[PDB]
């Protein structure tokens, strides 16, 4: 999974 | 009303590339700027998608997926609209500080791809696409590419997609059928263009270390993990026409 992307999604 | 009010409200504002226009054009500088702009736009795509009607109803892994697969097409479509509305398709308006004329199209070595994007931009004027039609189509573009092995919860995705197509019908409403025909053709035309760019960026990432082109972290990862799935036929766009 794209760590940086998932962060933005759940941020 | 409601649906269109939302799309207009969440539409991202202007995004700059941070390109140095005072320096002479170079392959590496233009592509590095495009990549940085791509990263910046990806950030805006996530914030935008998160606020779309029904998007959070999708499984989280599917939210990630459609964003990662649709990113290129979404950027191409929006850029085509910006070019049309800001310079009447004369040039490619990637950003206020990154406008591509024919010389840059050639220097970047993406000429053939740029000509195709310029054509898409001209279609917005030829078809007299309205700002509201543009918004609904762009939203539908996010739900136009999926894995052949299916999504975590394909049912919810299909329902969301169906609802966006319904909204497009309402916006359109023999005249209606003719309009739906041209808009769906326009939407389909985005896919081949995005595929060409997918191939181009993939090749560029593979040799970036030798051509001195920098790729931001998120992009590099999407391009090395998700893009190949598209290029290898594992993930394919949903075309209206064959
Ligand atoms: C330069 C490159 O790596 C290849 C094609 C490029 C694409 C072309 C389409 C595009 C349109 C925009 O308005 C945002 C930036 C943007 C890009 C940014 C980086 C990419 C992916």
């Amino acid at each position: 999974g794209n760590a940086a992307l998932r962060y933005l999604l759940g941020a | 009303p409601i649906f269109l009010n939302v799309l207009e409200a969440i539409e991202p504002g202007v995004v700059c590339a941070g390109h140095d226009n005072n320096q002479p054009d170079s392959f590496a500088a233009l592509l590095s700027s495009l990549n940085e702009l791509g990263e910046r736009q990806l950030v805006h795509v996530v914030k935008w998608a998160k606020a779309l009607p029904g998007f959070r109803n999708l499984h989280v892994d599917d939210q990630m997926a459609v964003i990662q697969y649709s990113w290129m097409g979404l950027m191409v479509f929006a850029m085509g609209w910006r070019s049309f509305t800001n310079v009447n398709s004369r040039m490619l308006y990637f950003a206020p500080d990154l406008v591509f004329n024919e010389y840059r199209m050639h220097k970047s070595r993406m000429y053939s791809q740029c000509v195709r994007m310029r054509h898409l931009s001209q279609e917005f004027g030829w078809l007299q696409i309205t700002p509201q039609e543009f918004l609904c189509m762009k939203a539908l573009l996010l739900f136009s590419i999926i894995p052949v092995d299916g999504l975590k919860n394909q049912k919810f995705f299909d329902e969301l997609r169906m609802n966006y197509i319904k909204e497009l019908d309402r916006i359109i409403a023999t005249s209606c059928s003719r309009r739906f025909y041209q808009l769906t053709k326009l939407l389909d035309s985005v896919q081949p263009i995005a595929r060409e760019l997918h191939q181009f960026t993939f090749d560029l990432l593979i040799k970036s270390h030798m051509v001195s082109v920098d790729f931001p972290e998120m992009m590099a990862e999407i391009i090395s993990v998700q893009v190949p799935k598209i290029l290898s036929g594992k993930v394919k766009p949903i075309y209206f026409h064959t």
